[PDB]
C-alpha cells in the first residue's frame, strides 16, 4: 500500500506490510544460557539478497537448503568455514513482482530436515544416492524434478502442516517467514548438516494471453537472526 | 509369608497392557530433555491445519499429475453449469486422501466434528465473476440445479471482491453429505486476462474434531 | 468428549511384532538382532510423520518351536549397547562381558520382558538428517554416508540356546516391542509413495502413483 | 429383607459358556469367533427382558484337548475390534498388525482372562431396532438388514496355534464371558415363545403355545 | 524379594469371582453415559408392577 | 487370599536389576566400618587428577 524504505547494516530492501505480514513457527529465535550439554551483530544482520530465479509457464519448482545457501557467499559465509559450531534463526522474505494481468499462486514453505531422494534407474541399477550438488545446491538453488512427492515421496498436499505462506498475485506478491533454530543438538556444523530447506512450489501455474513477458522473477531476500558461533579455525 | 492365590490370567502376555517392566540399565541417565520448537502432544493439532484437498483426479500420466490440486474455471462453456463436486467424508477413499486429515483418519475408524473448507482463487487481479458453493446434508442427493441448490445452505462467492472464502462444514458423524460448486455468474476476463483460471482448495478440521479407535492402514515395503 | 485416543502415548504404546529369529537344528548357533523400530512394517510410516522423536521402550520375548510346541530349554537374551562389540561367534567373550546385560529364561517360564531407556547422545532421535555426519569424509567413490545418523542406533539383541553343546529343539523367538513416554517434535507430511530402502527415502520415479484413489471426472460420483 | 441378590450386577455378573471352539489336527488351523452374548442359549431371554443395555465384560479362555489332557502349546488369542479387518487366511498380516490386541498364553499356564469395555458408538446397546439401518433407502431386493443394529457389534476373536508348522496336539478352546457394570433401561415383557432366528424375534405361527401351563377348568385344581 | 506363600486354591477359575482383569484397550474412552429415561437397577421394581 | 497375577517376565534372571535377596547369614555382624584416609566415592574424583 504505497511506499517502502527498509535498511539495515549495509543492505536495503523496499517491501511493505499491507497484506499478510509475518509467519513464525510460534517461536521467535533466541539464545541459550546453559552448559552446552561469539554473537555477531554488526555484520551478519544484513539482508543477503539472493539471485532472482526466473519462472516459466512450465516450471516445476525450486528449493534452497539452509544454511548451505550462504555458507560460500557473504561475510557470514566466511565465518562459517573458519568456525565449526553453528546456531541461528532466519528472516526469509520472498518477493515476486508481476502485473495484475498475470495469475498463478505459489507456495513458500520451509521443510526442516529436508532429506531428498532421486529416482533409481538410468541403466538397470537398483540403488543410488544423490550427489553433493543436489543436497547442497548453494545460492543458485536447484530446480526440483518431481514436485508432487518433493523428490522424497512426500505429498505437497500436506506440506502446509509446516510453516508456509501463499503467494497469490491476485492478492499478495510478497512472503515473509521467520525461522528459529531447529535441532536435536544445540549446535551443529553448518557445513555438513544443512537444517531446514526452503522450497518454492507453484501449484496454479503462471498464465497470460499472447505477448506479455512470460517470465516473472522471484526475488528471494533473507537475513539471519540470533546467529551464534563458538570455536574458530585458522585462516589461509 | 504373605498368602496369595493366583487369580487366573497369570503368565499371560498382553500386547496392550500398560505395565511397567524391569529396566536393562537402572544406572543410566539419558540425554536430558532439551527444548525443541514445534512440539506436538496430540494429533488434533494437525487436523486444524489447512491442507490441500485433491479434488481433480487424473493421473495421465505423471507430468499432469500435479493438476490434481486445481480446478478448471473458464469462460467456456459458461453460466450455470456445474463446476465441481466432491464427497464430504475424510475416511472415504478418497479425494480427501490428500489431506493429512484424511490420512490420519485412515489410522482411525470413528469420526465426529465440523470441517472447514477454504477455497483460494488464483486468477488475475482484473478477472471477476461470482460462483455458488452449496452444502448438501446426507439425506437428499445432489440438487440438480443452482435454483434448488440455493435453497439449501449455500455461499455466494465473488472473485473481484474477495479471493479467499471459507466454507464451514457444520457436522459429521456415523450417503454422507455433498458439496457442490456452481457457476452463478459468467467468467469475466477483461482483455488480456486468460479465459481460463485455476482454483486451489484447502481443507481442515474444526477444533471439536475427534477420532476414537486406533487401526492401521496400507503401505508396502520390499527388501 | 474424549481426546486420549489422539494422544501419542495412545498412538504408539502397543506391543508390535518386531523381531523374528530362527534357531534351527540343521543358523550358526547364535543371532544378533540390530534393533530397528521398523520390522513391524507400518510403524515405519507412523514414525516418519514426525521428524524428531524420543521414547523409552519395553521389549518382550516370546520363544517357541515352529510347532508352537513348548520345550524346557534355558535361553540367554543379551542386550548389546551401542559402540560395544557384537558377538563375533558363539563362544566369543561377548556373552561374558557383563557390560552387555543378559536375560536367562526358560520357555516353561512366561515370556521375558525388559525395558530399555532412550539411548542417544542427542536430545532426540531423528528420522531425517539432511547432510553428512560429524565429520565430513571426502575421497570420492563414496556416496553412502548420507541421511544416516548413527546417533540413533539403539544397540543390538543377541540370543543363545545355550552352549556349549548344541540344543535338541528347533526354536523361534518372537520379539515384541512397545513404546513409552513418547515425545515427538516438528511434524512431517505422511508418505504417499512406496518405500524402497530402509534408512533411505528413495522412490520409484518410473512408477509414480497418486496419493489416494481417483475418479473419471470431478462432476461425477 | 435383602435385595442385593436381585440387583442387576448380581443378576448378570456370572461367567457363562459362550464359545465352543474346535482346533483339530487334520478346521484350517484357525478360528474366528464373532462376539455374541448368546451361545449361553438363555442369555437372550435374560437380556431381552430389557431393550437398552450397557456393560463391560470380562472374557476367559480355557484351553485343553478333547481328552482334557494338558499340552505344552502356546496359543495366540486376538481381539479384533469392530470395523477392523478379519484374518484373510491363517497367515495373513492381520495377526501382526498389532492394532488388534493379542494374548499369548501357554496351556500349562492358567486360563487367560481379559476385560473388554463397552464398544458402541451409541450410548447403549440395543436389542431392538424397529426400522432399517443407517441408511436404509429404497430400491428393493434387499430386505435382510432388519432389526440388525451394527452398533451392537462387540468385535471378534481369532486364534492361532501358533505358526508356522501346525501343531501335533489336538486342541479345543473354551471361551467364557462374564458381565460387569450392567445398567439396563426400558424393560420388555419376557419372551413366551421359542426362538427361531438370531437378531430377529420371529416365532412359529403354526405352533403357538400358551405362556404357562394350563388347567382343565377354572373351578378345578 | 517380597515373601509370599501360595495359599491353595490358586489358578482356579470360578464363574462367580468378583475379579478385575487386564483391559484389552487401556487407551480407549467409551461413549459417555448419556441420559436415557426409565433406568431400572433392581428387579423388585418390576415385581411391584 | 490376596489376588495376584504374574505380570509376564517372572522367573527371569537379569544381570543388572537391583533387587534385594535373602541373606546367607542373618545373624551376623560384620567387622565395623572404621575410618580409612583417602576414601573414594566417585570415579570422577579420579578423573580430576
Amino acid at each position: 500500500d504505497r511506499v517502502a524504505q527498509l535498511t539495515i547494516g549495509n543492505s536495503t530492501i523496499t517491501t511493505q506490510e499491507a497484506a499478510n505480514i509475518i509467519v513464525g513457527y510460534g517461536e521467535w529465535p533466541s539464545y541459550c544460557s546453559d552448559s552446552d550439554a561469539t554473537r555477531p551483530d554488526v555484520s551478519v544482520n544484513r539482508f543477503y539478497t539472493l539471485d532472482t530465479k526466473l519462472w516459466e509457464k512450465s516450471s516445476k519448482g525450486w528449493y534452497w537448503k539452509f544454511p548451505d545457501v550462504l555458507t560460500e557467499t557473504g561475510v557470514f559465509g566466511q565465518n562459517a568455514q573458519f568456525h565449526y559450531l553453528y546456531r541461528s534463526g532466519f528472516c526469509i522474505h520472498v518477493q515476486c513482482n508481476a502485473s495484475k494481468f498475470h495469475q498463478g499462486a505459489l507456495l513458500v514453505a520451509v521443510l526442516p530436515e529436508y532429506v531428498i531422494g532421486t529416482v533409481a534407474g538410468g541403466t538397470g541399477t537398483e540403488d543410488s544416492h544423490p550427489p553433493y550438488k543436489q543436497t547442497q545446491p548453494g545460492a543458485d538453488g536447484f530446480e526440483l524434478q518431481h514436485p508432487y512427492v518433493l523428490d522424497a515421496g512426500i505429498p505437497i498436499s500436506q506440506l502446509t502442516v509446516c510453516p508456509h505462506q501463499w503467494i497469490n498475485l491476485r492478492t499478495n506478491n510478497c512472503a515473509t517467514i521467520i525461522v528459529p533454530y531447529i535441532n536435536a543438538l544445540p549446535f551443529d556444523s553448518a557445513l555438513n548438516h544443512c537444517n531446514f530447506g526452503l522450497l518454492v512450489v507453484p501449484i496454479s501455474p503462471l498464465d497470460y494471453d499472447q505477448g506479455a513477458t512470460p517470465v516473472i522473477p522471484i526475488t528471494i531476500t533473507l537475513a539471519p537472526m540470533c546467529s551464534e558461533f563458538a570455536g574458530l579455525r585458522q585462516a589461509v | 509369608g504373605f498368602p496369595t492365590e493366583l487369580k487366573p490370567g497369570t503368565n499371560q502376555f498382553l500386547t496392550t497392557d500398560d505395565g511397567v517392566s524391569a529396566p536393562i540399565l537402572p544406572n543410566f541417565h539419558p540425554t536430558p530433555c532439551i527444548h525443541i520448537p514445534g512440539e506436538v502432544r496430540n494429533l488434533l493439532e494437525l487436523c486444524q491445519v489447512e491442507t490441500i484437498l485433491e479434488v481433480n483426479n487424473v493421473p495421465t500420466n505423471a507430468t499432469s499429475l500435479m493438476e490434481r490440486l486445481r480446478f478448471p474455471v473458464s469462460a467456456q462453456a459458461g453460466k450455470g453449469e456445474l463446476c465441481a463436486v466432491f464427497r464430504a467424508d475424510p475416511g472415504r477413499s478418497g479425494p480427501w486422501q490428500s489431506t493429512l486429515l484424511g490420512q490420519l483418519c485412515g489410522y482411525y475408524t470413528q469420526w465426529s466434528g465440523s470441517l472447514e473448507v477454504t477455497f483460494m482463487f488464483t486468477g488475475s487481479f482484473m478477472a471477476t465473476g461470482k460462483m455458488l458453493i452449496a452444502y448438501t446434508p446426507p439425506g437428499g442427493p445432489l440438487p440438480k440445479d443452482r435454483a434448488t441448490a440455493m435453497l439449501g445452505t449455500h455461499v455466494i462467492w465473488d472473485f473481484g471482491l474477495q479471493s479467499s472464502v471459507t466454507l464451514v462444514i457444520p457436522w459429521i458423524s456415523n450417503t454422507t453429505g455433498l458439496v457442490s460448486i456452481w457457476y452463478q455468474t459468467n467468467y469475466v476476463v477483461p482483455i488480456g486476462a486468460p479465459n481460463t483460471a485455476y482454483i486451489i482448495a484447502l481443507a481442515a478440521a474444526q477444533k471439536n474434531f475427534t477420532m476414537q479407535l486406533c487401526k492401521d492402514a496400507s503401505d508396502i515395503l520390499q527388501t | 468428549h474424549s481426546t486420549a485416543e489422539t494422544t501419542l502415548d495412545s498412538f504408539f504404546s502397543r506391543a508390535g511384532l518386531v523381531g523374528e529369529i530362527d534357531l534351527p537344528l540343521e543358523p550358526n548357533g547364535y543371532a544378533n538382532w540390530d534393533i530397528d523400530i521398523t520390522g513391524y512394517a507400518q510403524m515405519r510410516r507412523k514414525v516418519e510423520l514426525f521428524t524428531y522423536m524420543r521414547f523409552d521402550a519395553e521389549f518382550t520375548f516370546v520363544a517357541c518351536t515352529p510347532t508352537g510346541e513348548v520345550v524346557p530349554q534355558l535361553l540367554q537374551y543379551m542386550f548389546v549397547p551401542p559402540g560395544a562389540p557384537k558377538p563375533d561367534s558363539r563362544e566369543s567373550l561377548a556373552w561374558q562381558t557383563a557390560t552387555n546385560p543378559s536375560v536367562f529364561v526358560k520357555l516353561s517360564d512366561p515370556p521375558a520382558q525388559v525395558s530399555v531407556p532412550f539411548m542417544s547422545p542427542a536430545s532426540a532421535y531423528q528420522w531425517f538428517y539432511d547432510g553428512y555426519p560429524t565429520f565430513g569424509e571426502h575421497k570420492q567413490e563414496k556416496d553412502l554416508e548420507y541421511g544416516a545418523c548413527p546417533n540413533n542406533m539403539m544397540g543390538t539383541f543377541s540370543v543363545r540356546t545355550v552352549g556349549t553343546s548344541k540344543s535338541k529343539y528347533p526354536l523361534v523367538v518372537r520379539i515384541y516391542m512397545r513404546m513409552k513416554h513418547v515425545r515427538a517434535w516438528i511434524p512431517r507430511p505422511m508418505r504417499n509413495q512406496n518405500y524402497l530402502f530402509k534408512a533411505n527415502p528413495n522412490y520409484a520415479g518410473n512408477s509414480i502413483k497418486p496419493t489416494g484413489a481417483s475418479r473419471t471426472a470431478i462432476t461425477t460420483l
